[PDB]
């Protein structure tokens, strides 16, 4: 599963 | 880009109904989906995030479901202040994309427009310009087709429509189409007709006038 | 209390830059991202870019050359500048706060219009009721004014039933126009005076027009 944190922009995966 | 698709733009509901708004993404977004509410006054509020989690302040009749591509916002026991546009948004891959939006609207019984055509004022004519107005009054549903005919000649992209917000007392819409010419140009045609097509009419209704009467 | 307050003007001349300051309170810019979103009429929500919590920015591809996003931590302010606006940029521009998952708190919006038009009062024309109309319709055509808005009443607020003031429309000229209409019974046209009251505050133009039947 991929996601982008809406605060830092950090991504767990692309 | 992930394409977000709310396949219905307009959604017809009645106060106390369970409404479901639907959203499809172009790929699996693995439950990373937010629902927003935009009011007529333009204020935006987050309703729910990560498919089904309610934001602080958000009433409990708002729920979410879905996995993979397809997701839903469901409003149990629908209230007047819930009448707004609703947008889904994927949080899977950048950039953030939203759906086209689903605007809520009040269901009522079919009402045919009453149609009126207005030649240009003598005071505008002497001003040098010539506006011709066609009014569709207090109709439902909102879907309506307005054709302009100048001496039988079907008009295209010559006119400008304006539509009122659903009236809050009879739940109807009214529509204005407006045709603009120079005085001289207006001065060299006879029959200015307005053809209205609506679900409420057996056959299209034509209101017209001849330059002088 | 979490709040986002947008300042900056609605009106931008063509080929000029749109500047919006997004001032915040009751949260740290170090700890949250500020996203910049716009909503064209009828089209959906459009993401333009973001000042991430860390201080690095990101943009939508189609706006890379047009956008600047800076921030001032000590002032609690994030700044938005888009260059060379045309009419296709007409929209509400939103600054919005990003948390872990979503845009959880939103600015009030900024209604943005693109015009080189100067302030103009409207010409008001009568839409006289048909010689054979049962209900009759009449109205006032409110033409060639800038900027929005105009207000229309009938007989100074005394007539409100059946009154529909249409959303303004932007003509080829850069000037706005609308109609205010009202339905009345056909049998009263010889019997009652019907006057649109038209008010355009920016041009300080008040004008009354009696709509005389044909
Ligand atoms: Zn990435």
């Amino acid at each position: 599963d991929a996601c982008f944190r809406h605060d830092s922009g950090y991504e767990c995966h692309h | 880009d992930i394409q977000m698709t709310q396949t219905t733009s307009s959604l017809s509901a009645s106060l106390g109904d369970r409404v479901t708004i639907s959203c499809r993404a172009s790929q699996d977004i693995s439950n990373y989906l937010n629902w927003y509410q935009q009011k007529p006054d333009g204020t935006v509020k987050l309703l729910i995030y990560y498919t089904s989690r309610l934001h602080s302040g958000v009433p409990s009749r708002f729920s979410g479901s879905g996995s993979g591509t397809d997701y839903s916002l469901t409003i149990s026991n629908l209230e007047q202040e819930d009448i707004a546009t609703y947008f889904c948004q994927q949080g899977n891959t950048l950039p953030p994309t939203f759906g086209g939006g689903t605007k809520l609207e009040i269901k009522r019984t079919v009402a045919a427009p009453s149609v009126f055509i207005f030649p240009p004022s003598d005071e505008q004519l002497k001003s040098g310009t010539a506006s011709v107005v066609c009014l569709l009054n207090n109709f439902y549903p909102r879907e309506a087709k307005v054709q302009w005919k100048v001496d039988n000649a079907l008009q295209s992209g010559n006119s400008q429509e304006s539509v009122t917000e659903q009236d809050s007392k009879d739940s109807t819409y009214s529509l204005s189409s407006t045709l603009t010419l120079s005085k001289a140009d207006y001065e060299k045609h006879k029959v200015y007709a307005c053809e209205v097509t609506h679900q409420g009419l057996s056959s299209p209704v034509t209101k017209s006038f001849n330059r002088g009467e | 209390q979490v709040q986002l307050k947008q300042s900056g003007p609605g009106l931008v001349q063509p080929s000029q830059s749109l500047s919006i300051t997004c001032t915040v309170s009751g949260f740290s810019l170090t700890s949250y991202g500020i996203h910049w979103v716009r909503q064209s009429p009828g089209k959906g929500l459009e993401w333009l870019g973001v000042m991430w919590s860390g201080g690095i920015t990101d943009f939508y591809a189609a706006f890379i050359s047009r956008l600047s996003i800076s921030r001032d931590i000590s002032k609690s302010q994030v700044f938005f500048k888009m260059n060379s606006l045309q009419a296709d940029d007409t929209a509400i521009y939103y600054c919005a706060r990003g948390s872990r998952y979503a845009l959880d708190y939103w600015g009030q919006g900024t209604s943005v219009s693109v015009s080189s038009a100067s302030t103009k009062g409207p010409s008001v024309f009568p839409l006289a009721p048909s010689s054979k109309s049962g209900t009759a319709a009449l109205g006032c055509l409110v033409k060639d004014y800038f900027p929005e808005p105009v207000t229309v009443s009938w007989n100074s607020g005394a007539l409100t039933s059946g009154v529909h003031t249409f959303p303004a429309v932007l003509q080829s000229s850069g000037l706005y126009s609308l109609s205010s209409v009202v339905t009345v019974p056909s049998s009263s046209l010889g019997t009652q005076t019907y006057i649109c009251n038209v008010n355009h505050k920016p041009s300080n133009t008040k004008v009354d027009k009696k709509v005389e039947p044909k």
